[PDB]
């Protein structure tokens, strides 16, 4: 009847999200999408990266060769992974700057080995002790290589050992520090003694402290543990008069996207890009509340546990 | 919003309306109806789409990195350590707490321009046989069947056949 | 601003209305008088109000961090205590000059919006029985005495009523 | 954009106007011509302009940092300050990443209220003498010469000579 | 007529302010406020947190017990003041990595001090200097005991203390560099010796350097400060020829919000939660321009001395 | 019934730019601006900043006094240049903290040299050595001096050396390390010895470590290389056995906008406000990718290598 009426509108849902803006700190609308991941299984995913359970080594312990860690001998990893329920059950030791050693290994990816023929000469070698038992049978590190004197005599060892090749070399060893005065004369025939070892960039010096250490498996003594790298046409250069804990080769290091994560989550064969403490988390939010550690490609940390964003208009229902 | 579109001079949303962002309800000889517009339905998707894919985009991988929980008392090395990783982390949640609330803003703002142009886009076509009832309708002031309805949500409404029918109803003794 | 109101067809403001942010002024054959608008000087404050809450509140408590000055030379590791604490400050003042230019380009934006929308919202009431004169003032048709006034300012402006008497002043032997 | 103008009802823009950013298009008794218009072209250009140069602020000017590549294998105090300049680079690289993008919405949006606050002007000058066609033109429905639609792009129009002319050309029987 | 014209607008101010935005660099608008704190008392307020004024005494000072410092004994704080009237009095010493020793200390919050009863055998105790002079009466460092010779004899120590409580121990120890040959015998009757102090985890190894020093207080001597930290089931075991400043006992060390801050401000009764250097500043903005070194809920330091926060329209006046 | 059409409209571009938006990846607006400095010209322009080409010499070598590196004395710079060609051709040395010691050197800014007469008594000086030829004639690094024995003696060295002015001092010296116990005796008749060089604010000790180093330029022997800053109203105390390195003077050590940076560009005669180890670049953008090392006013490094900034509308052009 000569009328007709033309209604413009919008839609609404019986039930919107709440969300932020610049002007409330609550508004609702039609929809939103979280932005911040807090949750996962709790189970690291064992690709796409590829991972190595340290299980009861640490990766000091493996590269020195502790005799319980034989396994990881070779062995490479993107992620290695540090156990709370890890032991060392060798000699003791302690690594000045531990927490760089630890880096750099954990970075270079691999635990490769290369045997080299050092010319010691007068010393006997493949010193073992009571502390560091190959199943009730004295040994030691498997890639340290202990010296003592031959028959009366420590002649000053003075060796070359030059890098001819393209990959960095990375050597390691230490010094002996025994416990008595007794203990320093039984194995090297003199007091005190004295560790140089050189490159032509860096130089190292020790001189080994006498004295009783914290009672660790029937000993009394202790090995501090050096680090050495030497890059192409440089020389490896080992002037020891006693107390040398000798090395057996060098590590291959090399630069790559590898790293160390400390957890005691189960590995799974799922798949997963990022990597947490605990378990792998998906990356498909920009943020995550779960945890500050990540490795690979992950969301960012942040101190938010949830961040809606809307994708949709106000909700305004029924008035 | 700032377009008083949405929350504005429209009261309130329609729940009925699940086919569509925003329509049209009419009321004529032969009943009531209701379509929803594509146009401009699908232009509010795009680009929340569009923003909603800028923001979840992949980046940031990293692998070895310093370290940020400790076991020992080192002082000075692990107090810097801690103080990178904390400055850090404050901000990127002040990055995230920011960019959500300037995005919602400018979605709610950006949902509620669209209302806008439809309503505007509406007023344009029904050229002088209309009026504004100010309640987001229009009171048509010649006789629109079911057909006639369907030309204007479609771009197709000619004003012309309808002026002279619509002008003397708007005008004259009433 | 962006809907050319408050500094725009609005050639100044009333520098004495000292009750509101928005308002109305009339002329009829009484007098002339002045009012603010309630909901529209309510809008603006609740959205100013709003953002203020957001930008002031805590939280950000340090207490044990690094040493931000050396009266010694150190050399590396103090370049680097030095460099972590520069790089955090310039992220800040960044974080907070922008802060500041966003809010309050939207700060302007949405004020000069609360105005047109106060604006839109009296030319819906009254429909076909005024002109907008385009300096942000209507030219109303009709003997509108003060109560009659006084019924724009709230949705009982009956506009039916006066309809007849402002169209023939709108239209006639000019 | 978000005022629909611009990319919105008006279909395209003009190639061939190269004396301004916004201008008026005729068609009358003389002839047709062009004709940029200064004001919202200055308008658009002024903003900017503005954000431009505090764009290009310029601040920074760094002197003696830190070290930011190595040729030695040191371990943490390296990975520490490796870790540092990432951190900021990333975060700077955001900075930046989010600047352009806020940035360039607004320019967008703003160039499109300047043709929308161009269009409203021409509107409300024009009064009752004219209807919106709906893609950027008014209908004038009085004989308009040069000199009228010159008083138009000037601000001058006075529609008070030509309503009574106007209002009789758009009522009749059409 | 029938007439009538409804004007509609907006108020406006003859004072305005101007603010920054992204389009104008000044810019008009009827009221802002203010975001950066620029302004303070010029005074710390002692709450809510516990302000510990060292006045002369640097936290070290305390630590180790200076005569002048024995109001600090097993006392607590939030935050130290340190100042820069203050001097030491006791005994030359010098800390290597200071800085740290410091640090952790000032994060560790208290100086509580508990006793412990060493077994050392053969040696005279309680050693005293004309340097730390509690008086005319000479007197040491209240927290470390100077090891000397009895009946013209030091006899080489060996002593453990194992922790056998729950929490971590930390020890303050030291070592004595004598200016002269003839104070080395006429104290330890031997030559320059080894002070080893080790745990389960830590090794520690000084050797005495005797030789001239700078004079100070009636002494070219000096002792070097060092630390130790003992963890749960873990045992200090200190092996000592001679040249030893043995502590007296152990601090307890915990973590929690402590730190510490150089500062000459005045201290007042008041209430503010932020402090900086300069005194106390309201945390009622978001960004502060007093200083970068501040302690507690405070506003983050930014560069700019003023960034103002339009809370209005634009104001347009007259003509 | 002659009416008038009147259009508006909009400005419109046949080349339009694709630019990035909160919404939209790419769109096109009509004009656009680059942000992002990208390229560089690939050589280092010697205006406004004060280059130092260091050429074959380091800023350690300079600094020591490497007799190829006389050149360097008294120089002042804004920005050392280190290349990758350079060499050492003086006595073979190594340096602790080398990078610490490079890094506050460099931020000095200056080799300012001045020189003192410390009271040497009974021991002959200015050693020279075949490993550090001037010429063919032997010398040694032009800011030490080398300290051996004097009519087959040596006497225990002890000198006193106060900062009267007002201005900081940088004092550098060396431990001589020889290659036998042969050589040890030849120069400093005793058998191994200490040296203390001390402060009243600072300590240091060396001992020197007898044994064969890596054959360089004639010698197996080592120089290592410490620094002492003496403040104002402190003292520098030297005191030695024997393997001193005896310093000639101090450097004046001063805080300013110097540094250094290792590059191979060349130096070209222009001006530009921004250094980079690959070049000089403009920063007229707010960003640049050309290398996160900088020097000077210098656009932020960001991993974008382009970002468009919009100047102009959205092109719509002929439909
Ligand atoms: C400087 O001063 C330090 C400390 O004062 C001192 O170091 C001390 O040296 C002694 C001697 O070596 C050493 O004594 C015994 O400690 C061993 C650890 O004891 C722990 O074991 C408990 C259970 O495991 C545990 O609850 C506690 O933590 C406890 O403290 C202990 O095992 C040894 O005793 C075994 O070995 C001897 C040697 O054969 C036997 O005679 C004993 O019977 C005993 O067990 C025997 O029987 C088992 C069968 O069950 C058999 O299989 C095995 O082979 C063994 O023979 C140690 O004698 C202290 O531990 C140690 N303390 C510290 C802190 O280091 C230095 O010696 C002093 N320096 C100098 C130069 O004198
Ligand atoms: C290795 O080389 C170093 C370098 O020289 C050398 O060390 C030097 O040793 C001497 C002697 O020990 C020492 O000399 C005096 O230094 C003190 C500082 O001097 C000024 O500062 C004081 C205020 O702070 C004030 O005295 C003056 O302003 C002074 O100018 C100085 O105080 C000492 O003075 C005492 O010395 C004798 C000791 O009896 C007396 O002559 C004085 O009166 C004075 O005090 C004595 O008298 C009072 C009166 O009652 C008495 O109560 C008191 O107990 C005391 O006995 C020093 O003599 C140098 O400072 C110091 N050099 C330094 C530090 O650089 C080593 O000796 C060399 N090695 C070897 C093995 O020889
Ligand atoms: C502890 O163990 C280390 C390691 O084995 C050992 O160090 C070695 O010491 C010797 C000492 O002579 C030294 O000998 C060589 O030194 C030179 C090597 O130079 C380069 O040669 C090749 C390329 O040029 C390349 O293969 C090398 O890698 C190296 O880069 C070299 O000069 C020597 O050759 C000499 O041979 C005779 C000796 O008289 C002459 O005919 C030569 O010209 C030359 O030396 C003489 O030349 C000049 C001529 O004017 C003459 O003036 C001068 O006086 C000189 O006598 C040797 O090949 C080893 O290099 C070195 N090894 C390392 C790694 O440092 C220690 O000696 C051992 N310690 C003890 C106490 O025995
Ligand atoms: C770490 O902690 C332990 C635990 O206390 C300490 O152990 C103690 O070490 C000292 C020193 O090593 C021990 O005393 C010595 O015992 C040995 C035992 O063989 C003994 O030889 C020695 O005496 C010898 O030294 C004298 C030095 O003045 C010599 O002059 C003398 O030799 C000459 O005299 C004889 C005459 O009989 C002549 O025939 C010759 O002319 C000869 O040349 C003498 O022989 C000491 O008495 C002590 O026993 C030991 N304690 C324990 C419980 O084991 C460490 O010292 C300590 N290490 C640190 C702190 O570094
Ligand atoms: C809160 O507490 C902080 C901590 O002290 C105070 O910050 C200090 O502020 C003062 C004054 O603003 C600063 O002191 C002055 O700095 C001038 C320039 O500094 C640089 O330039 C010189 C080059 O000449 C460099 O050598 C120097 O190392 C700096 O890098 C100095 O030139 C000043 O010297 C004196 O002499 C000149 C004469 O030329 C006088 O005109 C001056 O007034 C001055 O007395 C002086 O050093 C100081 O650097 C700041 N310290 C810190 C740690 O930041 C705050 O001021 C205080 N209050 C508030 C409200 O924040
Ligand atoms: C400004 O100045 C900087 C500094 O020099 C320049 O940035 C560097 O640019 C170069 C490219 O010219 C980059 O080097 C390239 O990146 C990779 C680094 O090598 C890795 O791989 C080896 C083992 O394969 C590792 O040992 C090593 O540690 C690295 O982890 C390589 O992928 C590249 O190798 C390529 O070249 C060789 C031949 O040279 C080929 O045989 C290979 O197959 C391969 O194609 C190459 O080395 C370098 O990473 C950049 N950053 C730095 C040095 O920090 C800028 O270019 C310069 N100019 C501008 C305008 O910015
Ligand atoms: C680093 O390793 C090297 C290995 O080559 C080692 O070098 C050896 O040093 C010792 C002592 O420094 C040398 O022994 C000397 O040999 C010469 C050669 O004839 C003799 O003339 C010397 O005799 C003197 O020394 C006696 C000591 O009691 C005196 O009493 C006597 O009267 C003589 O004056 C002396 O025996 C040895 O020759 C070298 N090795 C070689 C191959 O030459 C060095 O000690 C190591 N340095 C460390 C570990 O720090
Ligand atoms: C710092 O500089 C000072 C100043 O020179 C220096 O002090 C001097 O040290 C020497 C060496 O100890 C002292 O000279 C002594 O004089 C006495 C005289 O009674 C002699 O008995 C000493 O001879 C010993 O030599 C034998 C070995 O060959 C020993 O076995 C024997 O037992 C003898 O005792 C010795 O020559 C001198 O007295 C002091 N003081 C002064 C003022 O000269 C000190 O050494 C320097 N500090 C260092 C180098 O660390
Ligand atoms: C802390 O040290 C200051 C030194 O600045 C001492 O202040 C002076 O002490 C002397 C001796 O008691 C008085 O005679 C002076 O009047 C004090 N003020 C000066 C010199 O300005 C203060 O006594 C020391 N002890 C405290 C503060 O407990
Ligand atoms: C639009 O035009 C007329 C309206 O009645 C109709 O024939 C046509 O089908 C409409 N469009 C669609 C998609 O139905
Ligand atoms: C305006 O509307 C409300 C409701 O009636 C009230 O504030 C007031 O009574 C009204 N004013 C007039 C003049 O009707
Ligand atoms: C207004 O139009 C007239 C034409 O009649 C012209 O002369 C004048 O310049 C215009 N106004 C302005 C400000 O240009």
């Amino acid at each position: 009847n000569s009328m007709a009426t033309l209604c413009l509108g919008h839609h609404a849902v019986p039930n919107g999200t709440l969300v932020k803006t610049i002007t409330d700190d609550q508004i609702e609308v039609t929809n939103a999408t979280e932005l911040v991941q807090s949750s996962s299984t709790g189970r690291i995913c064992n690709s796409p990266h590829q991972i190595l359970d340290g299980k009861n080594c640490t990766l000091i312990d493996a590269l020195l060769g502790d005799p319980h860690c034989d396994d990881f001998q070779n062995k490479e990893w993107d992620l290695f992974v540090e156990r709370s329920t890890a032991y060392s059950n060798c000699y003791p030791y302690y690594v000045p700057d531990y927490a760089t050693l630890r880096s750099l290994v954990a970075s270079s990816g691999n635990l490769e080995f290369t045997q080299e023929s050092f010319n010691w000469t007068g010393v006997a070698q493949d010193g073992s002790s009571y502390a560091c038992r190959r199943g009730s049978v004295n040994s030691f590190f498997s890639r340290l290589n202990w010296l003592y004197n031959l028959n009366y005599k420590y002649p000053e060892q003075n060796v070359t050992m030059p890098n001819n090749d393209k990959f960095d070399k990375l050597y390691i060893w230490g010094v002996h520090h025994p416990g008595t005065d007794k203990d320093q004369t039984n194995l090297y025939v003199q007091a005190s003694g004295r560790v140089i070892v050189s490159t032509k960039r860096s130089q190292q010096t020790v001189i080994p402290n006498i004295g009783s250490r914290p009672w660790v498996r029937g000993v009394s003594s202790i090995i501090s543990i050096y680090w050495t790298i030497v890059k192409p046409g440089d020389i490896l250069l080992i002037n020891s008069t006693g107390n040398l804990i000798a090395p057996r080769g060098y590590f291959k290091i090399q630069s790559g996207k590898s790293s160390i994560m400390r957890s005691d989550a189960h590995i799974d064969e799922c798949n997963s890009e990022c990597i947490t403490p605990n378990g792998s988390i998906p990356n498909d939010k920009p943020f995550q509340n779960v945890n500050k550690i990540t490795y690979g490609a992950c969301p960012r940390y942040v101190k938010q546990n949830t961040l809606k964003l809307a994708t949709g208009m106000r909700n305004v229902p029924e008035k | 919003g700032i377009f008083g579109a949405i929350a504005g001079f429209i009261e309130n949303g329609w729940e009925g309306m699940v086919d569509g962002w925003y329509g049209f309800r009419h009321q004529n000889s032969e009943g009531t109806g209701q379509a929803a517009d594509l146009k401009s339905t699908q232009a509010a998707i795009n680009q929340i789409t569009g923003k909603l894919n800028r923001v979840i985009k992949k980046t940031n991988e990293k692998f070895h990195q310093i370290e940020k929980e400790f076991s020992e008392v080192e002082g000075r090395i692990q107090d810097l350590e801690k103080y990178v990783e904390d400055t850090k982390i404050d901000l990127w949640s002040y990055n995230a707490e920011l960019l959500v609330a300037l995005e919602n803003q400018h979605t709610i703002d950006l949902t509620d321009s669209e209302m806008s142009k439809l309503f505007e886009r509406t007023r344009r076509q029904l050229r002088e046989n209309a009026e504004d009832m100010g309640n987001g309708c229009f009171k048509i002031y010649h006789k629109c069947d079911n057909a006639c309805i369907g030309s204007i949500r479609n771009g197709t409404y000619d004003h012309d056949i309808y002026r002279n029918e619509a002008l003397n109803n708007r005008f004259q003794i009433k």
